[PDB]
């Protein structure tokens, strides 16, 4: 079967090989699978093609196909520009530049289209914070990660908003705008749920936050854009389902 | 290794993992190299992990019910209020599941946990005629994961342990993890609707019954318990300052300790 | 770089290895690729993770993940119920039960979501026509395929509607409702375009049609549903693009 | 190889010589690696050099003289004027030696050339009684290197070729380089005083004679011809736009093509 | 360097090989001599030519050059 059949089984005599069935029925039938659907036929079938059938030769598509290939995992691993946040001279120590939930912040139409059809997924996540200050500007940011933000005790979330000291104890990386151009933090998937529920959205596994560690310091008022790029890694997909990836 | 650098070098993980090794101000690493003589001569032991400390039991809550439903895996700590206003008590604590213990105080630094716990019970009265205490695994799906006087009269065939307040004096229990997941959340939120089926904590509570009008409950980690994902210092106040009375009102804060419990 | 970097290159001394550049600039910088995005950094960067970082262990997800894996190609190969068409005793020779364009008829939300992000694609196609008549009913259908239907000369399309004899000369398979339960026809991708244009939709490469060969013959008026299942095979994808998969 | 650099890296010669190799935006060089299938399946040939194109003949000039002196190695192109003013023809072309051909159009991109050329002649009339055409090498030092009706009646012993418009139909000639130097100048300036002795072009012209009242002349490179020192795009206009007539005046520009020539 | 350079020296790291200078400056620069002039450059330079550059072939000039050569000494003699 050149019908790219995943498996095929003529079941005509199957009833004749059951131990507790005697003189079993001989019933012309065949079962075959194509990906997630199995066809169980209860009579003969005919499988036809073009005379001398040959699939389209691979060389024909070089004019348009990418030499690189792209699967669902590949799409989820693509860097995405997640946002551009304002940082200015008036922001003081610990001012929040941004706080982005995971996955949430990466659930663009590109990612949603590819996750559609799965119950869930889990992944490590890499965040880049980029700042382009000119040489006469100084300042410092902290990019940190906190787990299961929507179910963490309030005292903990408050501590993060009260004092940057509680952000520095978290897994984090620091950005000195006069020395580094970009800084990255990779966080593995950690949660009571083995994968993130795309159907009920019950519970984002982490949040990445960026707070001012030392204010943007310039001779006159100024502001800079703090940009975020992110992508998933160590991706694990769920199970095929008709459930909608919730908005 | 070099005292200074152009750009960040002291990175959180690199230092803890031993890849970044700061130089001693004296230039001789021997000055901050471990010396075992002090602990051997002065202390008599050497603690290396909070894993050891949480296995020590501490008091958590005082009950005035003879039969109680208690939220075993709830690790929340009290709400606190402060004031320096005249004639008002300086500090006030309002518990939900109980007061802080080594288990919940160390736990407040982390996001997750897994493994079992242990329970200890001191009786207010060891009643000779009715000396037994029963601690039963409580699993009703309907019950909220909160403290409540027992009103159930239909929870047959439960897992029960019996201890005797007269022949022994203190009840000792071990609770299995019995979780639907492999990673639980420290002080997960408990809700009205919730019941006892949330995946964030083992779906198991205690039903404690005795003929003592009051009991003092305490706990600790079992041998397979662990905390994971360090967050940092939890919101906290000075324990010693709870004796403050500078407002003119006498301090009224009182933690559940054996002496507070046993004597009035 | 455990940042699942596809490639990485410290370019600090790159300017020193150009033949026509003398005393080239030494410029701290690094270039690395993550899937389809390349980051070209013009200064030092810091790459941080959890202390003793370990990605989520695979065993943790067995409770939800499918032992089978699913990529974009896998999704496009999934059988789909394309339609249920009426066939009744009053239909005469050559009556058209259905005519479905390719891809068009298979462009369900599931397929569109997975093709989104590609300029185009090409594939062989397998069609199943299924009919469930009871033993006292007889009749016969033809499932045939015709290429580039929207650009074929009108005389040809008309010939197909005029006489079933012009359907029988095409690549086709016949269904005898009293003998076979289902019948399949596989058609390779053939077209002046090396892949189907998802952006401009310019030109469906084929159409599958089912015509009555011998009328449904029963003692009294009756009707049967003629069902269609289809899926793609020998799939070739196009190039990454932001162009919209046209409605 | 690296998408960016601090300082110039993409240098004109380094890229053409293959020393600088830019990276594909996709990171896979295979995406811009030569594929021979397209030309083999769709075209049937694969052109690699303008050397091939200039060997194809194209029409250069129409003469209304029966005997003509023609500037063989003059590769100049017409002067052009444009206007969008009402009722005036949009484009006008004024030739000197002729209109553009593959030879002069490709040549306009270079400064130099060397080698011979070929001449093709189509007759306006193939006169049966006097069917011959003579193409003679013309070397009088006095003649300006420009087009002129033949007034000479004393140029004996010249190099002559004869072709027959009736038995064949088109005259075909090959001209040797016959240069005083090894590097000639494309469209070198021709002056009043000049004559036919400048070293910038072969000191040789054509004297064409037949009994046809009109002839169409064309040319191409001979097998030993080459252009050298690429300069860039020459001053040029859109050939298709020559049909413009939006000013209300009908287009009057007409290039020397067989159809224009043969029919009126 | 096909720039008929009499001598050439990349001096980028020169300051790093002085005995009494410690942690010397790394400074992209190059020095080269052409006859009696030395160019001391304090940054990168680019040296370009024709694609496939070839100096004029010697045979081309036989029509005018003397087979005998003439230098300053020759003239004075």
């Amino acid at each position: 079967k050149q019908m790219n059949v995943n498996s095929s089984q003529d079941t005509t005599f199957e009833q004749r090989s059951q131990e507790k069935v005697q003189a079993g029925e001989i019933n012309e039938s065949i079962e075959f699978r194509n990906q997630i659907t199995t066809f169980v036929h209860d009579n003969p079938i005919i499988t036809e093609q073009l005379i001398g059938d040959s699939p389209q030769p691979s060389g024909d598509v070089r004019s348009v196909s990418d030499a690189r290939t792209h699967s669902i995992i590949d799409f989820l691993e693509r860097p995405q520009f997640i946002g551009s946040f304002l940082w200015n001279t008036s922001d003081i120590e610990n001012k929040e530049i941004f706080s982005l939930k995971l996955p949430d912040a990466l659930m663009s139409p590109m990612i949603r289209e590819k996750l559609s059809g799965f119950t869930s997924f889990s992944a490590s996540t890499v965040f880049h914070i980029q700042v382009n200050a000119h040489p006469f500007q100084c300042g410092r940011l902290v990019l940190a990660a906190v787990p299961v933000p929507d179910i963490l005790p309030l005292h903990r979330l408050n501590m993060l908003s009260f004092d940057v000291s509680n952000v520095i104890t978290l897994p984090h990386v620091q950005l000195d705008i006069s020395k580094e151009t970009e800084v990255l933090l990779k966080i593995p998937y950690v949660s009571p749920f083995v994968q993130y529920d795309l159907v009920t959205k019950f519970t984002p596994w982490a949040a990445f936050l960026a707070h001012v560690y030392a204010p943007l310091n310039t001779p006159s008022a100024a502001s800079l854009q703090v940009n975020v790029f992110a992508h998933f890694e160590d991706i694990k997909l769920g199970f095929p389902t008709s459930a909608i990836v919730a908005q | 290794v070099g005292f200074a650098s152009a750009g960040t070098r002291d990175i959180r993980s690199s230092y803890v993992e031993g890849k970044f090794i700061p130089q001693d101000i004296t230039g001789m690493s021997r000055n901050h190299e471990l010396d075992e003589q002090p602990s051997q001569e002065c202390i008599g032991e050497r603690i290396l992990s909070f894993s050891e400390l949480i296995k020590r039991n501490s008091w958590r809550y005082v009950s005035d019910e003879k039969s109680l439903i208690y939220p075993a895996y709830a690790f929340d700590n009290p709400a606190a209020m402060y004031t320096a206003a005249d004639k008002l008590p300086v500090w006030t604590l309002t518990p939900r599941s109980g007061f802080p213990t080594l288990l919940t105080s160390i736990g407040a630094m982390y996001a997750f946990y897994r493994g079992g716990i242990r329970l200890k019970i001191v009786p207010g009265v060891a009643d000779q005629p009715k000396p037994l205490v029963e601690v039963a695994l409580f699993t009703m799906q309907d019950q909220g994961y909160i403290i409540k006087a027992n009103d159930y009269s239909t929870d047959f065939c439960s897992s029960n342990i019996y201890e005797n307040f007269v022949t022994k004096g203190i009840a000792e229990v071990q609770t299995p993890y019995y979780s639907r997941v492999n990673t639980s959340v420290v002080s997960a939120p408990v809700l009205y609707n919730a019941g006892n089926i949330s995946p964030l904590m083992p779906n198991v509570m205690y039903k404690i019954t005795s003929n003592s009008s009051n009991i003092l409950l305490g706990h600790s980690a079992a041998d397979d318990f662990r905390f994971g994902f360090l967050l940092g210092a939890p919101l906290a106040i000075s324990a010693t300052a709870l004796r403050d009375n500078f407002t003119g009102s006498s301090a009224t804060v009182s933690l559940p300790t054996f002496s507070n419990f046993y004597l009035s």
